[PDB]
């Protein structure tokens, strides 16, 4: 399983070059978010009020994407329904503050519903 | 136009998912196939890109199936190969 | 450059061949797979394009697998 | 009416856009030849002196690709070895001339070997 992996490496490199060439704002967001550790747990849906789960790795990333109950991702707005920490405990939106950020068990998992696009 | 580039990219992406042995998951693969076909049959770029967001999200949701940092390191080190 | 484009087209081309049920032919498919892998692993544009000529010829050698004029017809009419 | 048949058509149209956009001299020739009915019967070989089989549909197409014993195809040179006519009977090269061409059973088939 050596040549196969070189072929696989080559296919993925060509894949992302096409993605880079596409220069789409929504595609760039999910690719760039994943590089920062903000990755989806399920397929990003397209129906209004459809469930999305994403890993959010740190507070700097959280502040860049979430404002109040609104999550911005893939050029769409998502209303956050649940936040859990690495212990699967519910984090109330009030505790996710700049002042309280070191007391949380990062990374967090956000469960949001699709709403504006 | 750019309409063509998104459909072309979706065939490669499904093929990338092919190599990653996704077909074992007969629901994910069926879901991947449905998304890929919808992009090729799409009539405006909005559908191609929206369906592509979902289809690409499959690769991104696969923990360690790709190492995006590892891959992006390669492009910058290649710098036009 | 042009080379990235030639590798991408080969993945599309092999996939197109798969949709054409070429897989039932083990020996033709092995030739198609080996060429596709060589194109993705190619060192320079000459080898990539030479191997792409070979891989594409698989598609052109298949009577009716493509009706190039009918395909080229929806190309020109749709543009 | 099948979605699958529609997908295949959609996939193939995009394929030629990539092929057409490449604007490769070697690729352009084999695609344009096929448009004129000059189509390969086997995989085009990559090694010196490996056999190539191609359909030549008419005399105008023959003259554009064949000069003496040289068949020009895929941006490479090929030495013609044999010509069979539409009835599989061998046709000698001296017979494939402008004056003798209607009397031949087109299409003819050239089996050539790569000179490069």
């Amino acid at each position: 399983e050596d040549k196969r992996a070189k072929v696989t490496s080559a296919m993925q490199t060509m894949l992302f070059t096409m993605l880079r060439k596409l220069d789409n704002d929504a595609l760039n967001n999910i690719i760039n978010n994943a590089r920062d550790g903000c990755v989806p747990l399920n397929i990003i849906p397209l129906t209004t009020a459809a469930k999305l789960m994403v890993v959010i790795p740190d507070y700097n990333t959280y502040k860049n994407t979430c404002d109040g109950t609104t999550f911005t991702y893939a050029s769409a707005l998502w209303e956050i329904q649940q936040v859990v920490d690495a212990d699967s405990k519910i984090v109330q939106l009030s505790e996710i503050s700049m002042d309280n950020s070191p007391n949380l068990a990062w990374p967090l998992i956000v469960t949001a519903l699709r709403a504006n696009s | 136009s750019k309409m063509s580039d998104v459909k072309c990219t979706s065939v490669v992406l499904l093929s990338v998912l092919q190599q990653l042995r996704v077909e074992s998951s007969s629901k994910l693969w069926a879901q991947c196939v449905q998304l890929h076909n919808d992009i090729l049959l799409a009539k405006d770029t909005t559908e191609a890109f929206e369906k592509m967001v979902s289809l690409l999200s499959v690769l991104l949701s696969m923990q360690g199936a790709v190492d995006i940092n590892k891959l992006c390191e390669e492009m910058l080190d290649n710098r036009a190969t």
